[PDB]
Formats: C-alpha cells, structure tokens, sequence
DNA sequence: TGGAGAATCCCGGTGCCGAGGCCGCTCAATTGGTCGTAGACAGCTCTAGCACCGCTTAAACGCACGTACGCGCTGTCCCCCGCGTTTTAACCGCCAAGGGGATTACTCCCTAGTCTCCAGGCA
DNA sequence: TGCCTGGAGACTAGGGAGTAATCCCCTTGGCGGTTAAAACGCGGGGGACAGCGCGTACGTGCGTTTAAGCGGTGCTAGAGCTGTCTACGACCAATTGAGCGGCCTCGGCACCGGGATTCTCCA
C-alpha cells in the first residue's frame, strides 16, 4: 500500500552510525524531510527547465537547484557527491 | 456549540509556553494578548485546513489538512506526515 | 535476460534511483525526466539524510541514548548552521527548543 | 520558613521547560477550542487526533518562538518583564 | 515577438475608465500582476489537485485556490465572478 | 467562429489561459470551466487594481496612470496590501508616513 | 534641528527618484559580482531592477528601525535597533 | 575594490528619511553598508547561478527577478 | 564565609511495548528493442554592453558651532513572583453506536489528438 | 494596418471520474474515580517608570572639491535566431525480485526510590 523512505533512511543510518537506533517518530520526520528537499529542487528543477524554454529535467537542472537550494558548504558538498553518483552511474 | 474555550487556554499554561521561550517575568497584560494571537492563529491555520477538507468532500480534518494548510503558510511541521 | 542490476546499485547509492524517477516523472515537473536527474537528485537525498544522522547520532549518544528520539533531531538542526538555515521555516514535532537564557536574566 | 528569591525559581522552570519536549498546553481545552473555531467556518465537522495534534504542535512553536522574539524586544527595551507592546512590536516587525 | 497581458489591461481601463490613460511602466507592472497571481492560482490549483489524487483541474480547484490565496472579499467576490462567468459561458 | 472569452462576458482570453495551463505543467488534463473561471478572477482582480490607480490619479490631479498610483492604490487598500504584501513595485515609493511622537 | 529633517521625511517619502547614485552602485555590483564569476557582463536593466530592490529593502528595513528606535523610547536609531529588526524578521 | 564607500552618507540619509527616520546615528553607515553588501551578495549570486544555468556570459533582468523571486522578494516592472 | 533546606543528579532493579528481524508475495523496477523529437552543435547577424573623452554642475565632503538628546543616577510605589491551600476539571480506562473514510465494479462523457481555416494581435 | 499564427469548429477514443453498494476504522459521546493542576489569597521585594542633570554627538549652514551624469564616438562580445542531425527519453511487453504488510521476540528505556553531590539564601 503505503510507500516511504523508512528502509533507506535506516540503511543509511547503519552505514554512518551502526551502533545507533531510530524510533518511530524520528523515521517520521526523516521521511518527512526527504519528502520535503525533494519537493524543493523538484520543484526549482522544474522553474529551471521553464525559464530555458526546456521540456526535459537533467543532471544539470538538479545540480542548479542543489546549488540554489542548499547553503554553501552543503551545496558544495551536494554537488560533489552528485556529481560522483552521476559518473559511476555512466561509466559503471 | 462551544462557548468561551479560550479561557481554557490558562494563566499556568502561557506561563510555561513563555518559560519555554526563555522568558523570566511576565506582566499580567500578558495573557490576553497571547490568547488574542493564539486565536487569531488557529482561525487562520483552521480556515485554509477546512478549505482543504471540503475540496476533498470530506466531512473530517485530517492530518494532511492541517499540514497543507500549515505549509502554505511558510510553516512546514514534520512528523504528521506529507 | 542477464542478472537484473538496479539504478542504485550501479550508482553506489543506497537511495532508490527508480522511485525518484516514478516521483519525478509522475509529479508533473517536466515532459521529460532525463537518466541522471534521478541518480543525482539521489545522491542529494542521500547525503543530505547522512548529514542529519550523523549529527542526531552524535546528539543521540551525547544524551547517552541509543536511539535517534525527535529531540535529538531538533538539537542536530538547529546546532548546524548550514542545516538550521535550510531548515528555518520548519516544525519537528516533538522537538522542543535549544537551552539557551539571555545574559540579563542571569543574576549578578 | 525558606523562601527563594523571586527569579530563581523562574530560572528553574526555563531550564526544566528548555530542557524537555512535551506539549505545554492541556489537550481537552485546546481541542475545545479548536472545535469552537472550525464551527464558524463548517458546522457538523469532525477531527482526526493526529490534525488536533499537529495543531497544537504547531500553535505552541509559533508561541514559543513568538515569546523568544517578545523576550528580545523587552530587552532591547532595557527591560526583563515582557509586555504586551513587546508582542506587538515582534508581530509588527514579523509583518503579521 | 512577445505576447503580453497589455490589450486586455487597455480593455479592461475603458471598460472603467475611459478618460484615463496608463504608462508602459505600469503596464509592465500590470502584466507582472496578471502573471504572478495566474501562477499562484494555478500552482495551488496544480497542488489541490496533486493532494486528492486527481489528474485534472476543474473550475473546483479554481474555486479552491482563489478561497486559499486571496483574502476575503476578494475572494468572495472573485468566485462570484467566477461562478457568473462558468455559467454564463455553460449558457453560451 | 466565437471565441471563448466573448461567450463569457470576459475581456481577458479564454484561448490563451487555457494554452498555458495546458503547457504549464500543473496537470495532464485541463477541465473546460478551469480556463474560464481563471480569466473572470483575473479580470476582476485588473479591474480592482485599475478602478483604485484611477482613483489615486484622479485624486492626485493627474490623467496618466504612474506606478506612483499603482504603488498607493495597492498599499492604501488592506486586502489588496495583503495580497502584494511580499511584492515591491518599481517608481512606486512608500506611503507618507511619520511616527506619532516625531511630530512637534 | 529637526525642521529641515522632518522636511526632508515630507520631501522624500512623497517621491519615487532613487536616492542612491547609478555609478557608483554598478560599480558595487560589478564589484560583488566578480567574486562568483570573472568577466561578467551586465544589462541595464538588471543594474535597475538590483537598485530598485536594494533601495526599497533599506527602506523597509530603516522603517523597522525606527519602529525599535520608538520602542526603546528614543528618536535615534542605532545599530542594535537594524539587528533587532533583522534577528526578528529572521535574517540574523 | 572597496565600491562599498560608493554607498555615501547622506545616500544612507536619504533612504532613511524616506523610511521615516528623524534622528540617525554615526554608527548607522557601516551598519547600513554591511547589510547591503549583504543583501547584494545573496541575490547576485542566486542571478549568477541563473545566468550560469543558461550558458550565458551577460546577466539579463531576468535573473535578477528570478533571483529576487527565490527569496520572497518580488519584483514587478521589470518583467516579473 | 558556612549551615539548613531544597533541588539536582546518580545508580540499581523491574517490566513493557515498540524497534527490528524474518517470511510471503506482489506489484513496481528492470531489460530489451522501437520510434520520434528535443536539444546540441554550427553558422551568421546585429543589438547592445563596454571603453573612453569633455564639461558643467549637482552633490559629496570638511569643518565650526550649538543645542536636542542619550544616558547615568535616584527615588518610589506598583505589580508580579513564590508559596500555601482549596476547588475544579483534566485524564485514564472502559463501552458502545454509528458515521463516514476507503475499496470495488460498472457506466457516461469529456477531454486529449488532429485537420483546416479564419479572425484577433502585434509590430 | 498587413501578415501570421494560434484559437475555433468538429469528429473520434478511451480513460477519469461519478455513483451505488459494502465494510469496517475510528470519531464521538458517556460514566466514574482520582488526583494533578488551576485558582485564589497574600506578603514582600525588586523592577518599571518618572524626574533630573550633564556631556556629547548629530543637525545645520557655508565654502571647497569631485565625480555623476549627459552627450558623443567606436569597437566587438555575445544574445539570439535558424538549419541539421542524432542520440536520448517515452513507450511497450515480459519478467522477477525488492519492498511492504504481517507476525514475533527481547531489550532500550521509563519509572521508582534511595543516597551522594551541588546550590541558594540568610546568619
């Protein structure tokens, strides 16, 4: 029925803390904010794509959006690991 | 039909809403006041959540009503979902 | 058929690759959704999320706690600045406040 | 007898309600007014407890962070007792 | 070769105001107005839609949006408008 | 051939608000009453705006709408302010307004 | 002193001039832009639209200002009062 | 370099007399400039990005308006 | 500076309900191929952005001086904080009626798609 | 005011929603105990507020400088449009496996209660 971020929010939490848990409200809010920062730059990446008369959404709308979106050292950050999943995805 | 529920929003309670923003002394003209705004805020949350509720044909407010109306507002909640 | 890989295995992500791009393509942003958008937009998701946990981990184990409650979520944005500015207009329920008295208040 | 100086105890109460989480306002009267304010827009309406829920948390973050901003204005007035004018002011400058 | 909001503004000025002239200024300003408030209409129309899982927008969502954005009397009379203008063009 | 906006009283097109909602992205399907309805609040809304700048030039003795009219007309009027509250409209300027102890 | 300032408050409030210089501004902008890209070029309009909401954004800011400077029982504004209105309107 | 002092005083005097602000300290001016440069530095960047996106060495007016738009700050008279 | 009382914090024992792991299965992601079109690329035009000069003049700047105003101090009296006792109603647990949210199946219509032409619209 | 291009008339197809039946989640209302919390009262202390004085820092006016702005010339980067093609994404059929619902265990943590360690206030 009903899907969520609830299995990857948790396989990412046990890739950076192994030691640590999560309650049920806590995996609540995590999927609230996923949902959320997915609205964001969906939502930019598509204003970006209208502004250049463009009917497609690419990496290049998202990496702009992430730039717009996020403060300094995260954007940074988010387009580097962006980025390194784009490239590992087209070469392997 | 309810009458005067406001004043079930106490003294005591705006008291510890307060301690809760950091505040050390109240003055007394403080209550109603923020009975006041607090009203005013809960009319115009309400408004755009039973707006949503009737767009729907529904005859609840649900929690997706109350989150939507509080996001187009410019205050997004997490943890009710959305 | 070969042995079927998925869209995040082959991006090293943890973050799914094809429910972004179902979202993307079913949420009316564009005509067109292209191939790297959804393996970007998840590899943002996906280090945006290990920065919170990171931090709620740390504000989790600083409480001496195990699991990651609301509080500690709270505590982790809004003691980053970079993510207490991305997270200015939102509400974590259950979360409460930081500590924080202004120096008036204290006596002398 | 013992008896603390005024503002200590005060003190006590903004660590012990800075330190915790829970809802500062009782449910059943928040919820009657809840109730009493839907009726003047639809009448027969009904309530999920997750939406009363939400209302409350989100009324008592804007209170909260309203009071912060009412503290800051009270000070800037060289003062430690908040006034309605400080409320006034914060909402003013807020643009509400 | 631009498309603009402008005719219909000089339309709608003699329709109320015939001995009234207007700047390209605050036509611009006008156009600017028509095309923020038609893109808040229908992204909250767009919204509505999306909420209740439908894939069209009616003049329900119309109705919806302009009761959520605009303020009162506004919209109150503007839904009249809108209503008049639904049933006069259903007549037609 | 009657074009949409004549058979519903309006002066704003039909035709076009209906090609951009379709292009625009806000959903698969437009409704026929969704492009119609639109046009009538956006011409009640220019209607509003236009009836308050003529007023404001005809009060300030003048024939030319200025976005100096514009400006008044939209921060004079309480629900106009409250709907172009976060908008700043450009050679429009502020209201003449002083605080009440300044004053001597 | 006061009655050629409260005449420059009744001058200047009626107006909609620019009461900041256009060079040395576009210089400012040339300036802060360099930092984010080298060998940027700028239309004139996008150095008007940037002046028009600077100076409406000190105007606004200047009148929360003097709404703290009146707060704090004075006629003078201070820099405590700009970052007041700042921290309360959520930019500090 | 240093286009900040560009900003006069009586520049500063004048945006607050429009404000309505009768009495002014000396310390309001750098106050004043800092908070421009501020205010300028975030939305020329949010223009550049936009100028960047579309392959374009010149800032247009739409940037600005788009880059003010982000922000909460709409623009009208320059094609918003 | 020290002591009485209060408050905070620390440590051991106990249960409990929710995190977290395992199983089925199903529907949604993946794979392989087809087709049309969006976008990248190449080329050319000409708009407009920028560089520089001259003047001439409003505007910025420097300074002298006086007075309005911020700010420190002081008194006083109101009003709010702390605490004790009483009253009120919040809260928890149970006990149902039933109202309406959610699902499913079938049926209508109306909105996407397309051809042509003509009347608004703009330069 | 002449070209042009998007809107209108009209025909078809099929899926989007409308409606009726069904079923069961969960909302609302009720009763009773209990006990935590609100409410009221009251002493006192300390903070808000009015008044006063002083010392200084802005407001203001005048003379000098400076560079903003307006006009004008000229060069070229690059916005912007068009034409071509090709690679890329929608789309469809089949497959299969990852995620979701449900079930079950066990342990992280809340509670409780007693004892050591701050901590505030008055002698």
């Amino acid at each position: 029925r009903k899907e969520s971020y609830a299995i990857y929010v948790y396989k990412v939490l046990k890739q950076v803390h192994p030691d640590t848990g999560i309650s049920s409200k806590a995996m609540s809010i995590m999927n609230s904010f996923v949902n959320d920062v997915f609205e964001r730059i969906a939502g930019e990446a598509s204003r970006l794509a209208h502004y250049n008369k463009r009917s497609t959404i690419t990496s290049r709308e998202i990496q702009t959006a992430v730039r717009l979106l996020l403060p300094g050292e995260l954007a940074k950050h988010a387009v580097s690991e962006g980025t390194k999943a784009v490239t590992k995805y087209t070469s392997a | 039909v309810l009458r005067d529920n406001i004043q079930g929003i106490t003294k005591p309670a705006i008291r510890r809403l307060a301690r809760r923003g950091g505040v050390k002394r109240i003055s007394g003209l403080i209550y109603e006041e923020t009975r006041g705004v607090l009203k005013v805020f809960l009319e115009n949350v309400i408004r755009d959540a039973v707006t949503y509720t009737e767009h729907a044909k529904r005859k609840t407010v649900t929690a997706m009503d109350v989150v939507y109306a509080l996001k187009r507002q410019g205050r997004t909640l997490y943890g009710f979902g959305g | 058929r070969a042995k079927a890989k998925t869209r995040s295995s082959r991006a090293g992500l943890q973050f799914p690759v094809g429910r972004v791009h179902r979202l993307l393509r079913k949420g009316n942003y564009a005509e067109r959704v292209g191939a790297g958008a959804p393996v970007y937009l998840a590899a943002v998701l996906e280090y945006l999320t290990a920065e919170i946990l990171e931090l709620a981990g740390n504000a989790a184990r600083d409480n001496k706690k195990t699991r990651i409650i609301p509080r500690h979520l709270q505590l982790a944005v809004r003691n980053d600045e970079e993510l207490n500015k991305l997270l200015g207009r939102v509400t974590i329920a259950q979360g409460g406040v930081l500590p924080n008295i202004q120096s008036v208040l204290l006596p002398k | 007898p013992h008896r603390y100086r005024p503002g200590t105890v005060a003190l006590r109460e903004i660590r012990r309600y800075q330190k915790s989480t829970e809802l500062l306002i009782r449910k059943l009267p928040f919820q009657r007014l809840v109730r009493e304010i839907a009726q003047d827009f639809k009448t027969d309406l009904r309530f999920q407890s997750s939406a009363v829920m939400a209302l409350q948390e989100a009324s008592e973050a804007y209170l909260v962070g309203l009071f912060e901003d009412t503290n800051l204005c009270a000070i800037h007035a060289k003062r430690v007792t908040i006034m309605p004018k400080d409320i006034q002011l914060a909402r003013r400058i807020r643009g509400e």
